[PDB]
């Protein structure tokens, strides 16, 4: 079934964006390096 | 805490009475045919049973099965080891044979601790 | 160039005072108490240069250390005043001050000059200089001279001057006295009277600002005609929690560190990291929870942080020091990691440890073999190509430019032979010395080249090793094809213990390695191997018993174990649970030695700029010149001085004797000529100015007197003629000779017998006249005449000789 | 030629080959192939009677190729500017690849070419003209994966401009010339022995082996003479006094 | 063959079609998704044909001639 897979994928991406924008992720380090 | 032992006798027919075993072991393979065996908890074997009944008083047995899947009871099918048993969810079905009696299939799980 | 100013401290003339007050905030918490003027800076220029002199003259300041029990700063005097009235005398020492109110803070005294002038016999007008003092008393004291003020000038309308006096802490009462320190004048024409007409006293402000360090600076307003200067200090800073057996100055270690803490000053980043992680006001445990920090690891970090290692120009020095100041709000993680980057030590865990481990030449702790991982398998991965660098750029806070940023690159030659140029940029976080920046750069340069990560997953053994423990790997795959790595054994201590491996022959090497449940792995020399059955006998002796089916490893000189550093451990659920994923990186046992001996830096050379003290003119001379125009005499005023380096445009200013300074317009000729200056007494001083605008100090007062017309000698009048042919009248002729165009009159003396004792004055004729007839003679009477010249400035001339007369 | 064969509805067998160049560092050039080689029953009987089995080699352009399995990942030519890294996979059984990676620092800067042609276009001696080909070139960057079975590599192109800041003539005080173009070369180093040799501590040595003088102005003041002209690159006073 | 679509989720459903025809759907999906509007100043095909990072940039000459978003 693709509907459950799609729902799980979007939820996982929503959690991933918060776990990456927090302390330690690539985007956080990139922003810290650039803006400073 | 008025427990009620299962009644209406027992019978074996149409693949009924077969037991089932469930374990809780985890093992990891190292290499060269080496393995490590471990168990979480106390390594209890949750026995399972299937019962098929046909008789005149099928309605009372159906009522008992429907009303006793939340609270446990006692029932000793093959050997006399008394156990704390409870009916599985959505595992009760009826088959018709005659205008007076019916066929009922139920499955039992063994519960440990709690007892209420 | 440098900012302009002018030191003004010698107030003695009629001039008002305007002051500026600035109060600065210093780091939170307790600070050292060393606030000397040599450590206070204006525009990165020190105020007092050692012994030297004063760069910015006349500065008043006071400082506080920043504790709970401070005392309020007596500056910022506000909230009006009271002001009484009285005007008695300041000659025979009257007047007293009898304040009792303990809330009183300061007292202002205003002094009045009704008339100050002075005259001479010639009628010229000069000034008068007078001296006063102000004295405290205190309960039973010597009156403690405090304030000294000078007043001069020529006045006809009055002069006001209000001064400020600060009270000392007392118990019952304070007495102030007003005294005069010059002899009092007389009825002679010298006017000098002192009047005091003020009792301006008031509280100032009771704002002592507890828990914060302070700084109060006072100066005058004339000194800066442009942007005010940035104020800074150079001194020690926050008092940190220092261990017991530790002397910060001498960097000693008594031994047996027992956990007791004291308070002192330190630069070791090990102890100013612990201070940040525990402070409740501005630290890490803000939500009133006592967090746990491993003190022993920090003590070992401190011990490593003070090893003596020379570099640069010899002179062994500590290898890591940190002295930083924080002025902007940043995320706590950024600050913590920036501070930790000095160690380059790992940090981890959340609840029970909060620990830091420095990279040291550590010893192995646990053994992992092909029989202690899942699917007997190890994975190998590496770093990207862009991560291998050759040069790194490091920022600075340099000492010799006085905390201005600089650049020092770090480069390794060997890495440049294969890759090319890969450049980084790392901002240093407080290294004030160039050598430590180079060491920090070489740290990353050396560690980035060697990175061969090896990963694997194990069973319950993962609970034993933690992050930072160096582990040993005896993988068969990377060690060619020979194995010598199983988990058999059949005996405990028996002596070579048969040690029958159920399969695999294994061969002869140096030592066999066992894993003890708690302690470090133990290696014993595998001698008398006796591999007759190829699988019998290994060792000589052993300690403690050993379980069967235990792990072991064998090493050789040609093939040995591989050391790695554990960095991450992970856990599973519901199918893995008891497994533990582990990763590791390649260990390096010799990079520190290469780091400690690979830096070379000479110094920061000096530069050519304007000096902070422009020299004053060396010597000054005052002379004159004369010329004769329109009968009268005209003088001139001449000044000169040596051309002093670092000085463009001069300044000349002079008065009569004491009255009031007047400014001669700015000149660059190095010499000043002013004509038509009237006779009297005069004084001259000359400053110096540079291109920027910074004016130097005042010169030495040079006084001169202008008598008149260069001095010069008069010239006697020639050819006095006496004749004897005029009936009834006696006459006389003459000739006023050259340079006599300033004659005020001639002097005519007439003796009767050529004796100078018998010569008497007769008449005094006008300059536009040379002849004289004197009719009242008798016949044949003989007379004599003497004639001289007097000039306009009443300068006389030598008498002539005596000529004879004979009437008809 | 090959375009005409490709432009038909029923093309024949197609071959792909890989070679790795490492002669810059002193590394041998390797060559691999697949496609499976059939064996005749007569050869089987000869092997049975004589008891030997020789491995099969294969002769294409230039010199022959080895027998190793491999695999290639996505290859794209995008004009949008995004740079994609394809992945290599090489089977590893005899640990020779692992030993190569260990000894030669992962053979990072290597040149790889990929050749695609048709089997019957090749003459019996493995010589084909340049009238038709398909050649792709990449450079290795990292040995992504190493195991007992499969070793994996990543590839890029000179279009990957990560890092590489354009203006890098920074106003430093440490010998910018002796970072990129080193000593004794005519670019910026005019030092021809002159006043002997010196070492890391600027100590005077006489052998032509231990020579090293990094950065510091004193070094050259010594190498070039006190008052003589200097080839130093960079200023002594990096920044003005505050 | 017949194409019964699912309204809720089309991105993942489209890939499941084997049909020897998923390649066109994948290509169209990528090409169309690259052009979707966001919060960037420059538009679409102007980026895909020849990229140019666009944005107004002013050098600073004085601190008292640089306005703001009406703070003070
Ligand atoms: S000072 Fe001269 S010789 Fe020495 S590294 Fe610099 S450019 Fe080369």
């Amino acid at each position: 079934d693709p509907r459950g897979i799609s729902q799980g994928v979007e939820m996982m991406f929503k959690k991933m964006i918060r776990e990456s924008c927090s302390q330690g992720g690539e985007v956080y380090n990139y922003i810290q390096e650039k803006t400073g | 805490a008025t427990l009620d032992t299962f009644g209406w006798c027992t019978q074996v027919q149409g693949g009924g009475g077969s037991l089932t075993t469930t374990n809780s072991d985890r093992s990891i393979q190292f290499g060269n045919g080496y393995m490590q065996l471990a168990s979480s908890g106390f390594n209890t074997t949750r026995r399972e049973y299937s019962v098929v009944y046909a008789g005149e008083d099928f309605m009372a047995v159906y009522d008992f099965c429907n009303s006793h899947r939340i609270k446990p009871f006692a029932w000793t099918p093959p050997d006399g080891k008394i156990g704390i048993w409870v009916v599985k969810p959505n595992s009760l079905g009826a088959k018709p044979v005659s205008r007076d009696v019916m066929e009922i299939n139920v499955t039992f799980m063994e519960q440990f601790t709690s007892m209420e | 160039s440098q900012k302009p100013h002018n030191p003004v401290e010698m107030e003695d003339n009629l001039i008002s005072i305007n002051k500026i007050k600035i109060l600065l905030a210093v780091s939170d918490g307790e600070i050292d108490e060393t606030f000397s003027l040599k450590q206070l800076m204006f525009n990165s220029v020190p105020v007092q240069n050692e012994d030297g002199s004063f760069n910015f003259e006349g500065v008043k300041a006071e400082f506080r250390p920043g504790t709970q029990t401070q005392e309020y700063i007596k500056g910022m005097e506000d909230s009006s005043s009271e002001v009484t009235v009285n005007r008695e005398v300041t000659t025979d020492n009257p007047y007293t001050i009898s304040v009792t109110n303990k809330t009183l803070s300061a007292i202002r005294i205003k002094m009045f000059m009704p008339r100050g002038v002075r005259i001479e016999s010639n009628g010229d007008k000069n000034g008068v200089r007078v001296e006063y003092e102000v004295q405290q008393a205190v309960d039973g004291g010597s009156f403690e001279t405090v304030l000294t003020d000078v007043i001069e000038g020529k006045t006809m309308s009055g002069y006001d001057r209000s001064r400020r006096v600060n009270l000392p802490n007392f118990n019952n009462q304070v007495i102030f006295r007003v005294v005069r320190k010059t002899p009092d004048s007389n009825d002679s024409n010298v006017v000098d009277a002192i009047q005091v007409k003020s009792y301006a006293e008031v509280i100032d402000a009771k704002f002592r600002y507890p828990l914060t360090g302070l700084l109060f600076v006072e100066f005058d307003s004339k000194m800066f005609p442009n942007q005010l200067p940035t104020i800074s200090i150079r001194k020690r800073w926050k008092i940190v929690n220092v261990p017991s057996n530790y002397d910060p100055e001498s960097r000693t270690y008594n031994g047996n560190w027992d956990g007791t803490f004291k308070k002192a000053w330190t630069n070791n980043p090990a102890w100013v990291l612990y201070d940040l992680m525990i402070n409740q006001r501005y630290g890490l445990d803000q939500k009133e929870l006592g967090i746990a920090v491993d003190k022993w690891a920090l003590y070992e970090a401190a011990q490593y942080c003070d090893q003596m290692v020379p570099d640069g120009k010899g002179g062994t020095e500590p290898r890591y020091l940190c002295d930083v100041i924080i002025q902007s709000q940043t995320d706590a993680y950024k600050v913590i990691r920036d501070i930790c980057s000095i160690f380059r030590g790992m940090s981890f865990w959340n609840g029970e440890s909060i620990s830091v481990i420095i990279d040291r030449p550590r010893e192995p702790a646990y053994i992992f073999t092909n029989d202690n991982v899942v699917n007997g398998d190890f994975s190998y991965t590496f770093a990207s190509e862009k991560s291998m660098y050759t040069t790194c750029n490091v920022m600075f806070d340099d000492e010799q430019n006085m905390y201005q940023q600089d650049v020092e690159p770090v480069f390794d030659r060997e890495a440049t032979l294969r890759f090319g140029n890969n450049v980084t940029s790392i901002t240093a976080i407080g290294c004030t010395r160039r050598s430590e920046a180079n060491r920090r750069g070489r740290w990353i340069l050396k560690t980035n080249l060697r990175s061969t990560t090896v990963n694997f997953a194990t069973g319950l053994e993962g609970m034993i090793p933690t992050i930072g423990d160096v582990v040993a790997i005896a993988d068969n795959f990377w060690s060619s094809n020979l194995t010598m790595n199983l988990s058999g054994r059949l005996l405990e201590v028996s002596g070579s213990q048969i040690f029958l491996p159920f399969r695999v022959d294994a061969r002869a090497g140096d030592f066999i390695i066992v894993n003890k449940p708690d302690g470090k792995p133990v290696k014993r020399t595998i001698s008398s191997v006796s591999a007759d059955g190829k699988t019998i006998e290994v060792n000589i002796g052993f300690g403690f018993p050993v379980k069967p089916n235990t792990v072991f490893a064998i090493d050789r000189t040609d093939i040995a174990l591989q050391q790695y550093v554990v960095t991450k451990i992970d856990k599973g659920d519901d199918d893995e649970e008891f497994t533990y994923k582990i990763t590791a990186v390649e260990y390096d046992p010799n990079k520190y030695d290469e780091i400690d001996y690979g830096v070379n830096i000479d110094d920061r050379p000096t530069s050519i700029v304007e000096p902070d003290q422009i020299p004053r003119p060396k010597n000054v001379q005052v002379s004159s010149e004369s010329r004769i125009v329109q009968g009268m005499s005209v003088e001139t005023m001449i000044v000169s001085w040596d051309k002093v380096p670092y000085a463009v445009f001069y300044d000349v200013q002079w008065r009569k004797d004491n009255g009031n300074w007047q400014n001669v317009p700015q000149t660059a000729n190095k010499e000043v000529y002013v004509e038509g200056i009237y006779a009297g007494n005069y004084q001259v001083r000359v400053r110096s100015v540079a291109g920027s605008g910074t004016t130097s100090g005042w010169s030495n007062i040079v006084a001169a007197t202008l008598t008149g017309k260069q001095g010069e000698p008069g010239r006697p009048i020639n050819l006095t003629a006496t004749d004897d042919v005029v009936f009834g009248i006696r006459t006389k002729w003459g000739f006023s000779d050259g340079s006599g165009d300033t004659a005020y009159t001639e002097l005519q003396q007439s003796p009767d017998g050529t004796v100078d004792n018998a010569s008497l004055l007769s008449l005094i004729p006008y300059p536009q006249h040379e002849y004289y007839h004197s009719p009242m003679p008798g016949g044949n009477i003989v007379w004599y005449r003497v004639r001289t010249v007097d000039r306009i400035g009443n300068v006389s001339q030598w008498t002539d000789f005596v000529r004879g007369m004979a009437s008809t | 030629l090959f375009h005409n064969c490709l432009q038909s509805l029923y093309p024949g067998e197609i071959i792909t080959l890989i070679e790795v160049d490492g002669s810059k560092f002193g590394a041998q050039v390797y060559r691999f192939h697949g496609e499976n080689i059939q064996y005749t029953p007569e050869e089987i009987m000869q092997a049975q009677q004589t008891g030997t089995l020789p491995p099969k080699e294969i002769t294409f352009r230039g010199e022959k190729y080895g027998a190793r399995p491999f695999g290639i990942s996505g290859i794209s030519f995008d004009s949008s500017g995004k740079a994609t890294k394809p992945q290599l996979t090489v089977a590893n059984i005899d640990s020779r690849v692992s030993a190569m990676i260990r000894a030669y620092n992962g053979l990072m800067q290597a040149k790889v070419t990929i050749w695609i042609t048709q089997r019957e276009l090749i003459n019996s001696d493995g010589s084909i003209a340049d009238g038709a080909y398909r050649k792709l070139v990449y450079y290795i960057e990292r040995p992504n994966y190493v195991d007992k079975s499969v070793a994996r590599f990543d590839l890029t192109s000179p279009y990957d401009m990560d890092g590489i800041m354009i203006p890098s003539r920074l106003t430093q005080s440490v010998c910018y010339f002796a970072q990129r173009g080193w000593y004794k070369t005519g670019k910026g180093c005019g030092y021809n022995g002159q006043n002997g040799y010196f070492d890391k501590d600027n100590n005077p040595v006489d052998d032509p082996s231990l020579d090293f003088c990094p950065g510091t102005v004193t070094a050259c003041r010594l190498r070039f003479g006190a008052n003589n002209e200097l080839d130093f690159g960079g200023c002594a006073v990096a920044s003005l006094q505050r | 063959g017949l194409f019964q679509v699912v309204l809720g989720a089309a991105i993942m459903v489209a890939a499941f079609y084997t049909g020897g025809a998923s390649l066109a759907l994948m290509g169209t999906m990528s090409s169309s998704l690259f052009m979707m509007g966001g919060a960037m100043v420059l538009g679409g095909v102007m980026q895909m044909i020849s990229p140019q990072p666009g944005g107004a940039n002013f050098e600073v000459q004085s601190s008292k001639n640089k306005p703001s978003y009406a703070f003070g």
